[PDB]
């Protein structure tokens, strides 16, 4: 998607976005390198929003991403990160499903909790954490 | 009572309610005062069942000083009425005793001379029956006026197809008509009761298919008979 | 850029058919020297 | 907070806040439409809802541009005239079809206000597939000139424009297309409430004719109403007393149905299940339909469609073979704006649905009938994409609809209950388990004629109303009296006294003597009323006839469908497929056959020349009227051929599950039915004859005024 402030209200309205399928809170546990298509092996901690793909906490699913996008999104293992994508970026025959993290898909690193303690990330762990509540409790408005 | 009106509280002192198991059933009305005539074919689902007739009545719910529910001290029904005709569809109920006269209550004459009303006349006929046809009970009297369509052409192909009887009159349906809890209804033709309501099954509002009511007039021999 | 036509208001050719105008003509038109004459007004086709 | 009103104007109109300011509506002068979106939405950012297009595309300045219709990129078999850019309101276009080609739909269209054309769409077909030529509605393209059997079709409407129906479309067997006629949508033509409540009947009320067949209570009725906040109070009540009126409306035909009732946001609310005692209570389901409100969800304002259909399933499925699973219909009806944001695609629960009720999943039994979707767009905000993607794609049926103004609907419903119109119940076949004959063709009739040592004339009829009994006029002759012809339907093994036989005011076999012709079986049907009232059962149904306002409704069409239309449908130029009834070894079987109504009917005509006398005729056309439809021969198959028994009988067309009589089986050419068997060597020539019944309309109507068959005025 993109990269000033992306307030909490920004998050909100983005995710709640007709297009916008799956909201997860994902742990990147193996990143391959693999002939036709790269592969992120993310593991969910949390559904946030339940798209329609039927997954619980604890499996895992495969990310599609180009080597042009690989730079960008300097994805590191063992770290946890909220991304949201659409309904179109499925591929494969369930219950094979993989997500393809396209131009439309969104990701953000999540400070880990120890990591939130730090006068750089107490601004960013308070939106999150406000994020998650509100589309868990009350979800998507209108 | 399909486009019917509420009748005024207790304008109708003849009008009663015959209830199985405290619940409307059918329309009665006080012909002696010990007597309650109305449809036959509304004792073919009692059997297991506490009939009663309710007088004096306007709203089944709200209490009222002038209402009164009596007990059936005995169900006369014509001796040659079927389930599986309309022929024949009268019932007599006798009190356990004579009705309290008041003024909601009081008995209503009955036509003896058997000729057919004048068609044009306009009559009378109230019921406690559904006003839709979703099925929406009422809890207030109906009523409304209908013309008396001549049985000439009530036995029309189009319509009933000679399925009339002389002991039987219609009236028009043109989407004001008397449907389904309406059964044992008056039908007064001038402050004189001529017949009552009993037309099995239809779909209520159809023109072409008429209001069908059996002629108390052409009973009156039987009638005179059962009050003895 | 700030010039030209939008590339949204450009209606495309696509109309490119090999045969056309089967059509029929009776001439009844009142003659003159045995020669009757029609005019027709036909609408030509996308291509070039 | 409220959003700010800087630089929200629109180029060329003004606009007018709503629902307290929280949302705007653009107003644009009469014969122009607010660019791109109609109405907007404030967002918790203080901003107003971005400007998004029909292909997702941003746009900066809202701008009131003029209302054009659809243009025409695609259009084969002929030409249409003229050619622009774009057509603005009352603009005229005209279409014309090469020659051997004939032209079927409005030839002259006229661009009207509310972003559609007038009329119907224009196709000009050849009549040489098994399928007719589909055609290619307006401002769509379609990819598949092939109309074979299993041949396929694909249509694709132009960039900005949303598709609406079927986007794929195969011929099946019977000649018919699956799905539904496409449609290219724009982003504000919506409908009129009349139109949506006329189509929206249209198809519902006939699938309800058949559920007479017959608590209770053997149709489901789904009503799955949004109270998402992205729909507001007001196309929410709105569509709640639009319900109302409905449930009303389908209990003015005396039928009581199982009701559903089920409101979703977040979570999917139920009010009334299908499995309650009080389901096929009317009153009762209303009386809910009263009490539920649109602050009922509030405080999760979500919109998960997905676990509102889930609702739905729970309710017609079973705990694991209910014995009456595969004889109910279920129809869900669903108010939404098609903005769904929880739960990701309903779709996949529609499929589920179909596996639930074994839909689908049968070549020779699709059980397509047994299910109906139908998706009201509510909302301000519609996407005419995803309610198009659930709702069911039947031919000649909508199920998509999206209301201008609603709560107009109510009104209309209001106005279109009529108790003194009645369910039809003609050319009705249900697979009944038993099946005996008579129970497949229950409106075929068997009569006898007896005659002083010369013999008996065995023909046979169609029960079209309660006393009379269509057959043809050589069955009989002004000396045969009444107490010596026996009428027998049903299989009945009694015979029935008749009243009369009336014979067709133009009926003379004998009016050709001079000519050199002995017979001559022009106008050749008769009617036979009988002295007793017929009472419909499993074994005796009516047929429907051509031209009345009951074949209206099992085709499918607008009440305001003219005589012409219908012949047009039963009796396209081309091959049309018919069948006709005979008797085989005391047992009833069907017979299809084809009707050369197309190129091939030249050549099915003359060949009458091999008929017996006929065959030093002069002019062939002399004994072959216009009153005649032919069948049979080798192309495009071989046809078997009518009996001398089977004369009379009706040529019947079964479509849409359907059956119609078309004709009166009149006489044939060679007779290879020999009371041993049948001629195993038929000749190529062999053709039968049949009298077209758009012909005799006129003695029809009038002889039948008195029966409520409603025919048409034209
Ligand atoms: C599509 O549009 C054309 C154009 O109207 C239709 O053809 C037209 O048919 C009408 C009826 O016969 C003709 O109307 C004529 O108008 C003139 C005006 O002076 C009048 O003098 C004549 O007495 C007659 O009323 C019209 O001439 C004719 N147009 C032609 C031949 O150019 C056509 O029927 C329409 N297609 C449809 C809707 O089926
Ligand atoms: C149609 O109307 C528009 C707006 O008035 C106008 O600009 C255009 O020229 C018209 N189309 C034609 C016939 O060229
Ligand atoms: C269930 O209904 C189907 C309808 O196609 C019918 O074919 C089948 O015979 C029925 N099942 C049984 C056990 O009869
Ligand atoms: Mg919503």
């Amino acid at each position: 998607i993109q990269k000033d402030k992306v307030t909490l209200e920004e998050r909100l309205d983005k995710a709640c976005e007709p297009g916008v399928d799956y909201v997860y809170k994902t742990r990147l546990v193996k990143v391959q390198l693999s002939n036709d298509f790269d592969e992120y092996i993310m593991a969910i901690e949390q559904t946030i929003k339940s798209g329609s793909d039927e997954v619980q906490v604890g499996q895992q699913r495969t990310f599609i991403s180009p080597i042009k996008c690989r730079e960008a999104l300097k994805l590191e293992e063992k770290k946890h990160y909220l991304m949201w994508g659409l309904s179109s970026d499925f591929w494969g025959e369930k219950p094979n499903l993989s997500y393809i993290i396209g131009k439309d898909t969104w990701v953000e690193h999540w400070p880990e909790e120890d990591e939130c303690q730090d006068e750089e990330n107490q601004k960013q762990c308070q939106d999150l954490g406000a994020f998650t509540e509100s589309m868990v409790v009350f979800g998507c408005p209108n | 009572i399909l486009g019917g009106r509420e009748a005024e509280a207790h304008a109708r002192p003849y009008m009663a309610s015959v209830q199985l198991n405290g619940a409307h059933l059918c329309g009665g009305v006080l012909v002696a005062e010990q007597w309650v005539l109305s449809a036959a074919h509304c004792l073919e689902d009692a059997a297991d069942g506490k009939v009663q007739v309710l007088l004096g009545a306007h709203s089944l719910s709200q209490p009222e000083p002038s209402k009164r529910l009596y007990d059936v001290l005995r169900a006369v029904p014509h001796p040659d009425s079927q389930p599986d005709t309309i022929d024949h569809d009268l019932l007599l109920l006798q009190l356990s005793e004579k009705a309290t006269l008041g003024p909601a209550v009081r008995p209503l004459p009955w036509q003896r001379v058997d000729r057919d009303v004048a068609p044009g006349t306009l009559c009378d006929v109230a019921g406690w029956g559904i006003v839709n046809h979703a099925g929406r009970r009422p809890d207030s009297l109906q009523h409304v006026l209908l013309p008396v369509l001549d049985r000439a052409t009530c036995n029309r192909r189009t319509h009933h197809d000679g399925a009339i009887t002389e002991r039987l009159m219609c009236a028009e349906s043109n989407r004001r008509d008397s449907c389904k809890g309406d059964a044992g209804g008056p039908l007064v033709c001038g402050g004189v009761l001529e017949g009552v309501v009993t037309s099995g099954s239809r779909v209520c509002g159809n023109r072409k298919k008429p209001g069908i009511y059996t002629r108390v007039a052409s009973y009156a021999a039987w009638i005179d008979s059962v009050l003895a | 850029d700030e010039d030209i036509i939008a590339e949204e208001n450009i209606v495309s050719r696509s109309e490119f058919p090999e045969s056309w105008l089967w059509n029929v003509e009776d001439l009844k038109e009142p003659p003159k020297n045995g020669i009757s004459t029609k005019l027709m007004n036909i609408f030509l086709k996308d291509s070039i | 907070g409220s959003c700010s009103l800087e630089g929200v104007e629109i180029k060329g109109g003004s606009f007018r806040l709503l629902q307290e300011g929280q949302a705007l509506e653009y107003v644009c002068p009469s014969g122009f439409y607010p660019y791109p979106v109609q109405t907007r939405t404030c967002r918790s950012t203080g901003s107003w809802s971005t400007l998004k297009t029909q292909d997702q595309k941003t746009v900066r300045k809202a701008e009131c541009r003029a209302i054009h219709c659809p243009r025409p990129h695609d259009f084969e078999n002929g030409e249409y005239w003229p050619r622009s850019p774009y057509y603005n309101v009352s603009d005229e276009i005209s279409f014309h079809c090469y020659d051997g080609y004939t032209l079927r739909g409005s030839a002259n269209r006229t661009c009207q206000v509310n972003g559609r054309w007038s009329g119907q769409t224009a196709i000009c077909d050849n009549g040489a597939g098994y399928c007719s030529n589909p055609g290619i509605p307006i401002g769509t393209r379609k990819v598949g000139s092939q109309y074979r059997l299993e041949d396929s079709v694909t249509y694709h409407c132009s960039r900005g424009l949303t598709l609406r129906g079927s986007q794929r479309r195969t011929c099946q067997e019977g000649g018919s297309w699956s799905g539904t006629e496409p449609s290219c949508q724009d982003s504000f033509m919506y409908d009129t409430p009349q139109e949506v409540a006329e189509a929206f009947l249209s198809s519902l009320t006939e699938t309800i004719e058949g559920v007479d067949a017959e608590p209770s209570g053997s149709m489901n009725i789904y009503l799955v109403l949004d109270g998402s906040g992205s729909i507001g109070a007001s196309d929410f009540t709105g569509a709640k007393k639009c319900l109302v009126n409905l449930i009303e409306k389908v209990a003015s035909y005396g039928v009581k149905p199982r009701y559903g009732l089920v409101t979703y946001a977040t979570y999917p609310k139920i009010w009334v299940k299908v499995s309650e005692a009080d389901s096929s209570n009317a009153d009762w389901v209303t009386k809910q339909l009263n009490e539920i409100n649109y602050e009922d969800h509030k405080l999760k304002s979500g919109t998960n469609t997905k676990k509102a259909l889930q609702a739905v399933y729970s309710m017609m499925s079973w705990p694991d073979p209910p014995e009456g699973w595969n004889r109910t219909r279920h129809v869900i009806i669903l108010m939404t704006d098609g903005l769904h944001n929880m739960g990701g695609d309903p779709i996949t629960v529609i499929d589920e649905i179909r596996d639930l009720l074994y839909i689908g999943k049968d070549r020779k039994n699709p059980r397509e009938d047994y299910l109906d979707v139908y998706v009201f767009g509510v909302g301000p905000l519609v996407n005419q994409v995803n309610i198009n993607a659930l709702a069911s794609k039947k031919d000649n049926e909508q199920h998509v609809f999206k209301v201008k103004d609603m709560e107009n609907l109510e009104d209309v419903f209001y106005q279109m209950i009529d108790e003194s119109q009645s369910l039809s119940l003609c050319g009705m076949v249900w697979e009944h388990r038993k099946g005996t004959d008579y129970h497949k063709q229950p409106w075929q009739a068997k009569i006898s004629v007896i005659r002083p040592s010369k013999g008996h004339e065995s023909c046979m009829g169609a029960v079209v109303s309660e006393y009379f009994v269509l057959t043809a006029a050589h069955c009989f002759t002004v000396d045969d009296k009444e107490h010596s012809i026996k009428v027998s339907v049903g299989g009945e093994k009694r015979d029935l006294e008749i009243e009369v036989v009336l014979f067709h005011p133009n009926y003379n076999i004998n009016g050709k003597k001079e000519a050199g012709i002995p017979e001559f079986y022009d106008y050749d049907v008769a009617l036979i009323k009988l002295k007793n009232k017929l009472k419909y059962g499993q074994t005796i149904r009516p047929i429907c006839l051509p031209c009345t306002e009951g074949t209206t409704r099992a085709l499918r069409l607008p009440p305001t469908t003219t005589c012409q239309q219908q012949k047009e449908e039963l009796l396209p130029a081309q091959d049309i497929k018919a069948l006709f009834v005979s008797e085989e070894e005391k047992k009833l079987t069907r017979k299809e056959v084809y009707i050369k109504n197309g190129d091939k009917k030249g050549s099915c005509e003359r060949d009458a020349q091999y008929a017996p006398g006929y065959d030093k005729v002069k002019d062939i056309s002399e004994v072959v009227t216009p009153r005649f439809l032919c069948t049979g021969g080798v192309s495009p198959y071989a046809d078997p051929n009518t009996c001398r028994g089977d004369s009379g009988g009706p040529l019947i067309v079964h479509k849409r599950s359907r059956f119609i009589q078309v004709g009166v089986i009149s006489w044939g050419v060679v007779d290879v039915c020999k009371n041993q068997k049948r001629q195993k060597q038929v000749p190529a020539h062999a053709r039968d004859f049949h009298i077209n019944l758009f012909q005799v309309l006129p003695w029809l109507k009038e002889k039948l005024q008195d029966e409520d068959l409603g025919f048409l005025a034209a």
